[PDB]
Order: C-alpha cells, then structure tokens, then sequence
RNA sequence: UAAUUGGAAUGAGUACAAUGUAAAUACCUUAACGAGGAACAAUUGGAGGGCAAGUCUGGUGCCAGCAGCCGCGGUAAUUCCAG
C-alpha cells in the first residue's frame, strides 16, 4: 500500500512522444544561462552562445529535450511555463539562501499541478569555510525538502570556470533528468497544448503599405505539439497566453527537424544527424467516402453505392402483403434465434451453453484491475488506427503528440508582432467547449497563508484558471448554515470562504491561483500570490444576500406593548411589514403589530416583556446584492515592456493616490 | 488597431468603477440605517425579505 | 539589494503553533519555579 | 394469528415478486396492511382475500382519502372455497394450516398465475 | 458564428446536437415554399420545452417565423410539467428529454400530458423496451417512465412522467461487434375504452404468424377503461425480441383506430418486427440515431458498432452529415471478415465531453 | 489508501455535528467502500473528490455525548501531506 | 411553504445519511 | 520450500526440471482460476439437464 | 505579583593562529568580534475557560442546545483573548 493509486490516464503516444519541456527558473542573477549553456554542450558537444527561445536537443536515442530559460522577474511567464513545464530546475543561489521568486512559483506549480522539481544551487564558490558551506548546504536542502517531497535530491554547482559549470556534476544532471519517468498529470492529458518553436507573420507588404500598416495580420506559428490529438479540421479554438483566443485558420504536419537516431534508422529502413543535435530556430546559428461528399444529395449516394426526413420516428416499412408473403416462412432469419451423432448433440449444446448463461463466468488488486481495462482500452485505440491509411489516420485521430506542427492564424492584433522578443513564451492552449463560455463561478478560497493582508470583496483579483489569466471582482460569501449566502466583506484569515465571481468557465473541480498585482515596479518585499482555491461549481445566476438591519425608538410604552418612531416615514410602509420582527438590542424578541395613522411613521408593536426605554429596535432585513461583470484579461505580452500590465487599482491604493478616508 | 479601442473603452469601464469604488456607499449596502437617512418609499420600491 | 530575499516566516515555517511561555523553553527554570511556587502553599498548610 | 414486524423482510418479499405495471395480485390473507400498501404502489389491482371482517374493515379504513382507494377489491369468506378471479400474481402469508391445500389450488387452477411469493414453515 | 442549416427537416436532432455541443446554430427557409411558412405548433412548444430545461439559453424566432436562432446555454433540469399540443402524442417531446436527460445539474422529473399514441411517432412501449435499454448500455442506471393515464386519438387527455436518476459525466466508450442472439420475445397490446375481446384477437394474429420460430413468446394484455383510461378509444401493439445475454432488443409497434380489423394489425406488427430483424445487428433501424450520438459524445476513445448494410440508407447519411456538421467526427465503416455476410463495423472516435453542470 | 468518494453530511446545518465530519471513501485495494472520519470540521475543505487519502484505524478508547456508531477509519494523509501540516498550515495541498 | 419544504428536505437527507452509516458496518 | 513459487518461472528452467524429477520419485511411493473448474462444473451439469 | 531597568557571566556562530590529519574537516586550545523581546525567536500532545447589535435547531415565555476564525464600520487599517 504504498503502490496503489487513482486510476488516471496517459495519452502520451507510443511511436514517437514530443520532447520533455525542461525549464530552467530561479531569480536574476542566479546563473540559469551557464547551466542551458553546459548542459547542451554536454549533450551535443558543440557550445552554444545567445540562446534565446526554445531549444530543442536530442539527448539519447529517444529524449529530446526542449529547454526553456524562463524569464526572471515577469510573474506572467511563471504562470504560464508552470502550467506547461514538464521538469523544472528549479536553480537557487546558494550563498544568498532561497529569494522571493523561488517560494512564489513554486506555489504557482503546487496549485496547478506540480512537475518534476529539481533544484540546483549555484554560487557555492563564494564560501569561505567548509563549515558555513555545509551546515548551510544542509539548511537549504531541509527548506527544500519541505517544499517537494522528501529525499527529493538537489544538486550543488561549484565555479563558472569557463563560461560553464563542472563537468562531474553536470554529467551527474545530464544522467539523472536522463533516466527520469514522468507522472500522468490531470491537465494535461485532456487539453492539447502546444510550445512554439518558430514565428513569422504572413502578410504582403501590400496590405501594410496600401491600408497603413494598422490592420490585425495573419500569422503562422511553428512547434511541438505536446498533450492530445488537435484535431485535423480548420476552426476549432486556441488561446494563446498572454494574447487571446483566436480560432486557428490552417494547419500542417511539417518533417520534423530533430529527429532521434532511432527515428533516422526506422526511416533508412524504408529505403533498404551527427553535427544537427541542436534545433534552435528562434536564435540564429465506397460508401464512407460517398457519405462525405456534400454535393451528393443522399439518394444518389445510395444509389451509386448498391449499383428522407429523420422527424418521423418508425422506419419505412414495405407494403403489407409483400411481407406477409416474405414472411410466411422464416428459415431465412434461422441463425438469429437459439455413436457420432452424439457428439454433434454436444457441439449443439456447448454452443447453446456459451450463449446462454456463459457470460457469468468471464487481477490480484482492484487498482490492477482499473489499470488493465484502461491499458485494454487505450491498445484497442492503436490496433483500430493501424488499420487506417495515414490519411485517414489523421482524418479522425488528427496530429496526435509529438508532431511537429505549423498552424496559421488570421487577425491577429498588430502589437504582438511589433513588440515580439523571444525571451518569452508564447503558449498555445486548446479549449474545450465549456471553457469557450462565459459566466459566473462559485468557487471556494482561502488567503494564501503567507499573504500578509486578507483580501477585501470587490477589490479586483488577476486570478489564472485554465490556459487564462483574468482580472475580476470576486464578491466573498459565507453560507449562514446552509439557508443562505450572506455577503462577507473580508476573507477569513485562516479558513475558506466562498467566493462568486464572473469570468469564463471551466469544469467543476478545478484548481486556480489568483495573484494582487503583477507589475514588476510596485512589488517590495511581499509575498504575491493571494488566493488559492478551486471551483465548485458553474452557472449564469447567483443571488447573494447582504444584512441589512432597520433601525427604530420607542416612544410611549405600556406593559408588554409599545409605540415605535423613527423606523420609518409612512403608513404603507409599516403596512408592507405588519408581521416582521423586531428585536431589541438589549436581548427580548418581538413584532410590530400595527400602524398609527395620524402620526406619520409612529405605529405599534407588541412584545414578550416591557422595554426599557433606553432599548432600541431592529428588523433582520435581507438586501439583495448581485456581481458586477468586470472581465480585464491581462494581455501582457502586447505592451513595449510586458514587466508592467496594470488593471484596476486596490481600494486602498486609490484613497491613498487620491489622499482621502 | 483595434487592440487600441479595446484598451480605450477598459479604461473607460476602469476609471468608472473607480470612481464609483472610493465614493460614498449606498444606502442599501449598510446596516442599522434608519427611515432618516435613506430617502421614504425606498422600502416598497426595493423587495427586501 | 535588487533581491528579494526571504521572509522570516516563510522561513521557519511555524505557522499556527499556540504560543507558549518564556518557560517551556527551558525545563530548569520551568521546575525551579513551580517547585518555589509549590513550596508556598506548604507554607500555608503546614501552619 | 401472528404478526410479520419486521419492516424490513416486507419490502424484500414485495420487490422480489417482480410486479409489472399491468398485474392483478391475489393477496390471500392480507392481514393489517403492513403488506398490502406496497403492492397498491406497483400493481394496477389488487384482490385482496380475507376472513376475519374486522381485519377487513380496518383494511378498508386504511386505504381511504389515499389514492390507491379504487384498486383494491376484498373477498370474504374461507379461502378453499371462494371462486378465484383471474390473477395473475400471488402473494401469501396466510396461516400455516392451508399451506398444502393452497400450493394444489394454484397449481390447478384454470389459467394458473404466473409467480407467487409464499411463506412457509421451514420443514415445509 | 452561427452553423447555419437549410430546410425543416429533421428539425429536433439539430436542437438538441446544438444543446449538446454548445455550439450557436441557426436554422433558415423553414418551409419558407409553402403555404404558410413557419414553424407548426409543436415545433414552437418543443423549443419551449428546450428553452424550459436549459437555464441560460436564448431562442429567437424570425419576423414570419422562418429562421430560428439559437444559442444554447447550461442544462439545468428541475421538475415541470408540459402540454403537448393536439397534432403530435407525448413521444415527440419525450425522446429528445432521452437524449438531453443524463446530462444535467439536477434530475428530470418531467410530467406530459396529451395525446399518447400515434403512427408515426414513438409509442409508450417503444420508449420503455426499445430506448431505454440502449440508455442502459451506455452507461445510464436509473431511468423510468411512468404511465398514469393513457390518451388516445383524437382526443387523449393522458399523461406520463419522464424520471431520470442517474447523472453520468459521460457515456460508456461502447464496443460491440457481434451479432446478439434473440433468445425471446415479450411485447404489450393495449387498448382504451373497448371491449377486450380486442386484444386477444391482435394476439390471436401475432402468435399465429411467430408460431413456427424457436424461441418463447408472450404478450402482456393491457386493457384500460374508465377514469384514467383517457377520452377516446383506441388499441395497439408493440412487440420486443429481446436478447438477454448482452441485452439488446429489437422491436416493432403501431396503434390502431375504428376501422382496423385488429387480427390484421397483430399480423402486421409481427411481420414488421421480423422485418426488423432480418435488417439489424445489434440495433434495430430505429434505435440507432440514438446509439451513434451516445458514441459521438463519448470520451475520447474508438468506439466500434457493427451494423447490418440494410440500415445504411438515407436517413442514416443526413444523421451522419448532421454530426460532421456540428461536432467535425467522421464515422470509419470498416468492413468485417465473417465471409458469409456483408456486415460493417462502424467506429467512432468520440469527442471530448463531459458534463459539466454537476456540482462537486 | 483509498480514493475520496463523496462528502457526507455536506448539507448537514448542524456545524460540528459527527456527521458533518465524515467523508466516504472507497479502498483501493479490495474495492470495497467505507466510511472515514476527519479531525478538525475545517479539514473538510482540504479533501475533495478523487483524492488519495491515506486512511489509519480510528481505534477509539471511548465514546462522547453525541458520537457515532459506525465510523472506525481516519484521514491521515490528503494526497502526500498530512492533514496536521495543511491544518498548522506548514505545507499545502500538491495537487 | 420554503419552511416545509425545507423541512422535508432536510430530514431526508439526514435520515438517509444515517442510514448509510448503518448500512455499512456491520457487515 | 522446494515446491514453492518462484517470482519468474522462465528463467529457472533448468530448476524446475530438476524438481520435476524429484516429486517423481518421493511420491512415486502413492503414484505406484477455479473459475475454469466452476466453468467446466455448469457445462456438465447443463448437459446432463438437456439430455434428460 | 512583577511587565521597566543595573552591571557582571558564557558559548551557538564568525575567526588571526597553532594542533589535528596522508591531505583536509571537525573536536581539544585560543588573539579579535559575538546577548535584552538575551528577535541569537523549543517542541509535541490534551484539558479547561470565557468570545455577541452573529447564525442554526428545539421548546411550557427573558430559555436551552449546538456552536462562535463569519457582527454595524474599517484592512496601511483594525495594534485585539499586551499575544
Ligand atoms: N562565482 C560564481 N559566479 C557565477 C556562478 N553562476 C553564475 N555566475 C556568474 O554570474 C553571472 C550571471 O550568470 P547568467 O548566465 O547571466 O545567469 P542568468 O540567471 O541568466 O542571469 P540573467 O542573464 O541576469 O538572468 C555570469 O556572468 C556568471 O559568470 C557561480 O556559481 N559562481
Ligand atoms: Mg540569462
């Protein structure tokens, strides 16, 4: 029982899987350059300089591995590799301890779903003494420890000798992220995602110069597509991070252009890569056919196949007759139905026997059980693709994993082409049908425990759901014991709260993370992300209910009855109450019972003891509040600088540059 | 371009909700509020419970 | 610096422990003083 | 005369006896109706055959203002001498002494029923 | 925008597709060359019904009422009652409730009222032996339909109670390639406001032409009368072939009406019945519409169904190019390797769907 | 080990009430579902649904004003980390 | 009518959740 | 434990030959899935029922 | 009971140095630094107590019971069971 587990489902293919995506994060100055750098001179033996994008390098008779330094400080670029990243080196410096950045994304992949982390840490040659560098070696790897799980092995990276690290211990990198399995994550495995390796926009200069260069461009973008077969019909939906939500126009299987040994051999035996290890572009150096044919009207396909409405429900039958003497005798439906003679007899019964009741009869653990029907499943898929000339193949199962893939867009927003640098990543994500919609979520979350102030209701939140990020007004509810949704105005410091919000949807439990601010100018020393939570569940109207209390006096007071002023201003309005209940702030129950109508709003009410004057009455109204509808997607790599997309500003941030309680 | 008058009418809905967001709270949005400081009627014209 | 080191919550990670004396800390003093307050009542018993 | 209590093996008896919702149930000896009501759920009628007129006419006082109150007809009398309607199920806790005349009547009946839920002493 | 459709033709398949996929449609020149144009009556109270169940959706009907526009919202489900309008029986509105039902926050428990019978729609024995048990094989538990009073033409007055209980995220991936065995034959014959001598000469009928094919039959006689037997007179006959095994059924129906000598209506159900037979394997001609969307929205996964190359006809190519128009699936007809018949194996690789109005 | 099957007592009003505090839970070794208490009502928030939850004997020496017959399992572990480390907030939940 | 309705909800959900505790354990 | 089951029986051939060997002998002294047999059981029986 | 403060004491740590050792590291020894919230920030468990202009349940009134991180405002602000 330390084997067994949630049954889950692979979807990586089995001929030829795309490259593992290998981040590289960790903060400014830490050295996660020389690391990319010494790792492919390793693995190919042939040093690079620039490198910038995606790079694809073979390593092995079968992994590839695309590495991707990601970008220092922007938090928009760690929510995005986190969501795609497949391992992570995780490099930390060593003399300075952990910073900021490291905590903050390695909860932003705890939230999400948690890749392979692996740490190294760097700077360890600025040590003076053995005793400072190993008791603090130790201290690094126990905070680790507790982040990842345990025994989870970092690795310590001494000088920069040359440009590059040691080759001891990147050997020792190079064999361990080498023999390394990966774990069938939830996200992944439905969606198709996709990691660009290349980019050009496709226009004329015609419709620059003769429309004044305004105009959205079409654009056609090239990579790996990694996750679940993107179909193989033109309109179906993608968001590209950090841009928007296009519906792609065309796509196409390209050669691929880094092919593992093993692929070049497979392929050489048809027709009976020793300095190109490296890819990095974005640096420099029949009827079910006649079905399908829609200018056919059906008829003529099924005449042309042997040589009418569906809004009726019984078939077309014959005429009565030409039945009746077609059926007259029925041996021709016979097969539908249930000292050598002998054994004729018992192939008669044994046939009979497994008809009839011979399924009551047909692993060790119930988790091999589920593991083997799902493997059944998923081989029943490959032997009936097999059998499907490659055409069709990608008609119906359409680019599955591991293709390389060029898509092309069209209207495409101008700013991303002219403010493009590859340093970051550009994303493409599949959408289902749901998340295409747009609506309210219900979803429950906490303050993330090392956020130092709780949240407010209706102070904007950028929360990241799915493939997007978003900036919304949530509105926090509790339930008053499951009766009703009173409107809270905080968060609760150390528990979950409800929140409602308005955003696109995504399916019932779903984990998301919402950060304050993310431009990089305003941070200071605090921690970032704000709110964790998932979502329960997914509709177009909630009704939420503040209190709201009525306030009033006594005037004149008999015994266990009295007079009441001040509550309100006229006589129709006791009328629309007469039956509510007031109680007093001291502590007796009570109701109003009915009006006075010379004095305006003076009127009558009973109660279960004679009041104080002094005592004052309130009526438990219910307000009804309703979301506002505020959708802000961040969009952050249109802008000249993508380190600052700012939104709406915290309450306390406007009264502050408005100087004002 | 576009992207342009997409971001001109968020700032439109921004500086809006700003500006609605530091002013003085509704009536409705409080509790022990009075016939006083509300304005008459606005119990019959609202469908409280 | 331009770095943005670490908490110190964040960094010995006892989040939500009740808080305890300046006593639990160190048991010497802890018995030294309960038996000086235990020996009070002796005091007043042993009148 | 004894009493089936238990709420449980009452339930269990009713749905094993596969009722369609085109049945007519004989139902001898019904008793109090701790029984019955279930099988005025899921049959079209009922035919309930009695002796004692006192358990009849609290039977019939149980069913009333209910909607089921138009779908149970009572035959009166001792049990091996009435003339059975067509029926089409049989459901039976009668007392013990008829348990072997009973089987013979069903098994030579004109049109016998179709399935029939019995209580027995287990010798028997 | 908006997957637009021609014509009026197979009008509530296209609905529902659009309720399912999510996918705004829009439906133009409906009848638009004839007499008056437009919707019928039903036609409007079934988007109603549409409208009824799912929360969020918006319908809009064009100024002469020839192009429809719809935009499907969530499925939501409660608890309602419905008036089916006189010129179609209650299984209009009750089969695509079969399709939309496993799939929505709450459960159905849907009460029609109307007409019961018809020749050209489904039945109440076709619904419960003909369409439940495919629901059952896909993976749906608990379903039902109860019947209180029992309509007929012209008048009617009856009404049924749709209950569906089981909420799946997503059918079954179904594989079947085999041809079952018909071990039985049950079936129902009902009438309403007459004397029963009817029923048993329609038994009469049938059992005298199933007399000579080797397995059991029987025929539970149904005779309503008095107060919740409806308004009008009427009888009919549904007969079932029931495979037990994998538990697959084939079945063949229709109603009658003054005049019918009811002998002749039994032969001639029996003979339909074994007409449908010797057209099939593993569903009958008419219960397939509803297996091939059930694998359709599967989950993402070949799902193969072998069907007899009788039941490739022309409502079967409209279905198919209905889904490559929605959904973008083809449908790959391999064909088999049993040389003494030219059957095909039909698998579809379903789509990625859930359901995702439940709560958690 | 097991696999959180549902939540019980989720619409219970009554807050703290033993039935409130009891998740259902289906055993991956036999396949056979039981019933599992949780410490602390406010841990309800931390299983969900398809969790693993690492189930230890409930073993109770004794039984209080308004306890329950019947549960006799108890959450230890929520998906690797432990329901005093969510709970103390010292880890969360890797999901 | 919410009050009643709200009522046998409620002792439905209860008693079947009990139930279900019962039906477990002594098997 | 001679008789016991070995993890992977394929590649100790060369063993279990040899122990086939020696059960011949030490009890050539008395020589001189039950889902198969519940199968194999019903089939008799539903035999024998047809026949009769 | 202490809740301010008065100087005396020392090593965890850092370190010239020597010793150690094959070579280092550490111990043992030692110049120079190194203690007031001595923030140079002991833990793991279980038992009680209170928390109302709050919620929820039941009833022979003002009650009882569950519970109470959910109240009228307010979160660079509340400086709260100093905590
Ligand atoms: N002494 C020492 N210097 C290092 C180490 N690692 C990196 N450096 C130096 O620090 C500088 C930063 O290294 P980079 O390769 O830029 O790493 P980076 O994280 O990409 O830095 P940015 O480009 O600012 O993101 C380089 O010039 C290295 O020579 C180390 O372990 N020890
Ligand atoms: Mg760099």
């Amino acid at each position: 029982e330390r084997k067994l587990h949630v049954p889950m489902v692979d979807r990586t293919p089995e001929d030829d899987p795309p490259p593992f995506i290998v981040a590289v994060v960790g903060p400014p100055g830490t050295g996660k350059t020389t690391l990319i750098r010494s790792l492919v001179r390793r693995m190919t033996k042939s040093t690079l300089n620039d490198i910038q994008g995606p790079i694809t390098v073979v390593s092995g008779k079968h992994r590839r591995l695309t590495f991707l330094e990601c970008p220092a400080d922007d938090l928009n670029a760690m929510i995005d590799i986190a969501k795609i990243a497949d391992l992570v080196l995780l490099l930390i410096d060593g003399n300075f301890g952990f910073e900021m950045e490291t905590m903050e994304f390695l909860n932003i992949a705890q939230h999400h779903g948690m890749p392979r982390v692996l740490g190294v840490a760097t700077h360890l040659d600025l040590f003076k003494s053995q005793s400072t560098l190993r008791a603090s070696k130790k201290r690094l790897k126990h905070r680790f420890w507790t982040e990842v799980y345990q025994g989870a092995k970092l690795f310590y990276l001494s000088g920069v000798i040359n440009g590059r690290y040691p080759d001891r211990e990147i050997l020792n990198l190079s064999r361990f992220i080498s023999v390394m399995k990966f774990r069938p994550l939830k996200w992944r495995n439905e969606h198709p995602y996709m990691l660009a390796d290349r980019f050009t926009d496709l226009t004329h200069p015609e419709l620059i110069e003769t429309q004044g260069l305004q105009i959205d461009r079409k654009v056609a973008i090239y990579g790996y597509l990694h996750g679940t077969p993107l179909p193989s019909a033109p309109g179906t939906r993608v968001h590209i991070a950090g841009v928007g939500d296009f519906s792609v126009a065309q796509i196409e299987k390209l050669p691929d252009p880094c092919p593992t040994p093993f692929y070049q051999q497979k392929l050489d035996d048809f027709e009976r890569d020793k300095d190109k290890l490296i890819y990095a572009p974005m640096s420099d150096v029949n009827i079910g056919k006649l079905i399908y044919m829609d200018n056919i009207s059906p008829e003529e396909c099924i005449r042309r196949w042997r040589g009418v409405d569906l809004e009726k429900f019984v078939p077309y039958f014959d005429t009565f007759e030409k039945l009746a003497k077609k059926w007259k005798s029925v041996d021709a439906i016979k097969e539908r139905f249930l000292r050598e003679m002998n054994a004729a007899k018992k192939e008669k019964l044994r046939a009979q026997f497994e008809i009839e009741e011979g399924e009551n009869f047909k692993y060790d653990t119930w988790y091999e059980l589920q593991k083997a029907k799902i493997s059944k499943q998923l081989e029943i898929n490959n032997i009936e693709y097999q059998e499907m000339t490659p055409e069709q193949r990608q008609r119906i199962e359409g680019f599955k994993a591991g293709s390389y893939v060029r898509i092309v867009f069209e209207k495409v927003p101008m700013e991303f082409v002219k403010n493009f640098n590859p340093k970051f990543p550009i994303v493409m994500g599949g959408l289902l049908p749901t998340e295409i919609k747009f609506g309210i979520v219900k979803a429950r979350l906490r303050r993330h425990r090392w956020h130092k102030k709780i949240l407010k209701t209706n102070d904007p939140l950028v929360l990241s759901l799915g493939w997007r990020r978003f900036q919304t007004l949530p509105i926090y509810t509790t339930t008053d014991s499951r009766t009703r949704t009173r409107m809270l105005k905080y968060t609760p410091e150390h528990t979950y709260c409800n929140a409602a919000f308005y955003g696109p949807l995504c399916s019932p439990n779903t984990p998301f993370c919402g950060v304050q601010i993310v431009a990089n100018s305003d941070t200071g020393n605090g921690f970032r992300i704000a709110a964790t939570g998932i979502v329960e569940e997914i509709d177009v109207n909630i009704e939420i209910v503040k209190k709201l209390k009525l306030v009033g006096f006594p005037y004149k007071i008999f015994k266990n009855t009295a007079f009441i002023k001040d509550m309100f201003s006229s006589a129709m309005e006791v009328a629309r109450f007469e039956g509510a209940q007031i109680k007093t702030v001291s502590g007796i129950r009570g109701e109003i019972k009915r009006a006075l109508s010379k004095p305006e709003g003076h009127y009558r009410a009973a109660f279960e003891d004679k009041i104080l004057m002094s005592d004052i009455v309130i009526l438990r109204s219910w307000y009804p509040v309703r979301v506002k509808k505020f959708y802000n997607p961040v969009t952050s790599l249109l802008l000249k600088e993508k380190t600052e997309w700012k939104g709406l500003r915290l309450t306390g941030q406007i009264r502050a540059a408005m100087n004002l309680e | 371009s576009s992207f342009e008058k997409q971001q001109i009418e968020i700032r439109k809905q921004i500086e809006q909700l700003e500006n609605e967001a530091v002013a003085e709270k509704k009536w409705s949005l409080k509790g022990e509020v009075k016939a006083k400081d509300r304005p008459e009627d606005a119990l019959l014209t609202e469908e409280l419970e | 610096d331009g770095k943005r080191a670490i908490n110190y919550q964040i960094l010995k990670n006892k989040g939500l422990t009740p808080k305890r004396n300046k006593d639990n800390r160190n048991s010497r003093v802890k018995k030294r003083k309960k038996y000086q307050k235990a020996q009070k009542k002796l005091k007043s018993v042993r009148a | 005369q004894h009493i089936l209590k238990n709420p449980l093996v009452a339930q269990g008896i009713v749905d094993k006896a596969q009722i369609r919702p085109s049945d007519v149930v004989l139902e001898v000896g019904p008793g109090t109706g701790n029984l019955t009501v279930r099988i005025l759920e899921q049959a079209k009628n009922v035919v309930a055959v009695e002796m004692d007129p006192r358990m009849a006419a609290e039977l019939t006082k149980r069913v009333r203002g209910t909607p089921v109150e138009k779908k149970l007809e009572i035959m009166l009398g001792d049990f091996m001498k009435t003339e059975l309607p067509y029926f089409d199920i049989c459901i039976s806790n009668t007392p013990y002494q008829i348990s072997s005349p009973l089987v013979f009547k069903l098994i030579n009946q004109p049109r016998p029923p179709r399935v029939s839920i019995l209580m027995f002493q287990r010798e028997f | 925008k908006y997957t637009t459709f021609q014509g009026s033709q197979n009008f509530r398949l296209r609905i529902v597709l659009a309720t399912l996929s999510g996918k705004p449609i829009k439906i133009e020149k409906i009848r638009s060359g004839d007499l008056n144009p437009g919707l019928k009556d039903y036609e409007v109270s079934f988007l109603r019904l549409i409208e009824s169940v799912t929360n969020g959706s918006v319908i809009e009907i064009s100024y002469t009422g020839t192009t429809v526009i719809y935009r499907p919202g969530i499925i939501v489900g409660g608890a309602s009652t419905h008036i089916c309008p006189s010129s179609k029986p209650v299984g209009y509105f009750v089969e695509p409730m079969l399709y939309l039902a496993p799939f929505s926050k709450k459960k159905f428990s849907i009460l029609f009222k109307g007409i019961t019978a018809s020749h050209n729609d489904a039945g109440i024995e076709a619904i419960k032996w003909g369409l439940m048990p495919v629901m059952e094989k896909f993976g749906v538990r608990e379903c039902a339909l109860h019947t209180l009073k029992r309509g007929s033409p012209p008048l009617g007055g009856g009404e049924v109670h749709l209950v569906v209980d089981s909420l799946i995220a997503q059918p079954i991936t179904m594989h079947e390639i085999d041809r079952p065995i018909i071990s039985s034959i049950t079936g129902v014959a009902y009438s309403t406001r007459v004397s029963p001598s009817l029923v048993n000469r329609m038994i009469d009928g049938a059992k005298k032409v199933l007399k000579n094919l080797q397995c059991e039959v029987n025929i539970t006689a149904d005779v309503w009368r008095g107060e919740n037997s409806g308004k009008s007179p009427g009888w009919g006959i549904t007969l079932v072939a029931q495979s037990k095994q994998k538990g697959w059924s084939y079945f063949a129906e229709d109603i009658g009406d003054a005049g019918s000598i009811p002998e002749e209506l039994g032969e001639k159900v029996a003979c339909q019945l074994l007409e449908e037979i010797s057209k099939s394997a593993a569903v009958g001609r008419n219960q397939l519409p509803l297996a091939i969307v059930y694998m359709v929205i599967g989950k993402e996964d070949i799902g193969r169904l072998r069907i007899n190359k009788e039941q490739i006809d022309e409502r079967f190519i409209i279905l198919l190019r209905d889904i490559k128009k929605i959904f973008n699936t083809e449908v790959f007809l391999k064909p088999v390797d049993e040389a003494d018949n030219e059957d095909m194996i039909a698998t579809i690789k379903g789509i990625g769907f859930t359901n995702t109005s439940k709560k958690i | 080990k097991g696999i959180v099957l549902e939540k019980l007592g989720i619409e219970s009003k009554q807050p703290n009430s033993a039935i409130r505090k009891c998740v259902r839970v289906q055993l991956i070794k036999n396949g056979k579902k039981v019933t599992a208490f949780v410490p602390n009502d406010g841990c309800l928030n931390f299983v969900d649904e398809n969790d693993e939850v690492l189930l230890a004997g409930f073993g109770r020496k004794g039984k209080a004003k308004g306890d329950i017959p019947g549960v006799r399992f108890k959450v230890v572990k929520v998906s690797g980390v432990s329901l005093l480390a969510l709970w103390k907030e010292k880890k969360e939940k890797p999901r | 009518f919410e009050a009643r309705q709200r009522i046998e909800e409620k002792n439905k959900e209860s008693s079947d959740y009990h139930a279900k505790m019962a039906h477990i354990v002594n098997t | 434990g001679t008789y016991r089951k070995r993890f992977n029986e394929k590649a100790r051939s060369g063993h279990m030959a040899k122990l086939k060997e020696l059960k011949r002998i030490r009890n050539k002294q008395f020589t001189r899935s039950k889902v198969s047999r519940l199968k194999k059981k019903r089939l008799d029986k539903f035999i024998e029922h047809q026949l009769k």
